[PDB]
């Protein structure tokens, strides 16, 4: 066995991270109520959704 | 008179007062999407307490 580097451990802790990443992303939009907050989701959804914003104003 | 009275009348509640019945409808929207936050916010919370089993 090689103990100076524990690689399992290395790749758990990325597919936590990640997994946390996109368990933060949930949450915001459930927090929320959009399916989009911040650009880059959706950039032409939020252009239409603008647009129909001031629309409906 | 009475009836410019009436007329301006109509025309400021109509500026002025509000409807009742889209208030309402807002104030619902908003008190079910607040629910949802504070839930969230409570569920968010205990969130980091996962760490420590590792700890």
């Amino acid at each position: 066995m090689i103990i100076n580097h524990n690689l399992a451990a290395i790749n758990s802790h990325r597919v936590l991270k990640f997994q946390n990443e996109e368990v933060s992303k949930n949450m915001e939009k459930l927090s929320s109520g959009m399916r989009i907050n911040r650009a880059g989701d959706d950039a032409s959804g939020l252009a239409v959704s603008e647009k129909m914003r001031t629309q409906v104003n | 008179l009475m009836n410019a009275y009436e007329n301006t009348q109509a025309s400021e509640s109509r500026i002025r007062d509000a409807d009742m019945a889209e208030e309402t409808v807002a104030f619902t929207k908003n008190q079910i999407l607040v629910q949802s936050g504070t839930a969230m916010l409570a569920q968010a919370n205990v969130r980091p307490q996962g760490v420590l089993s590792l700890l």
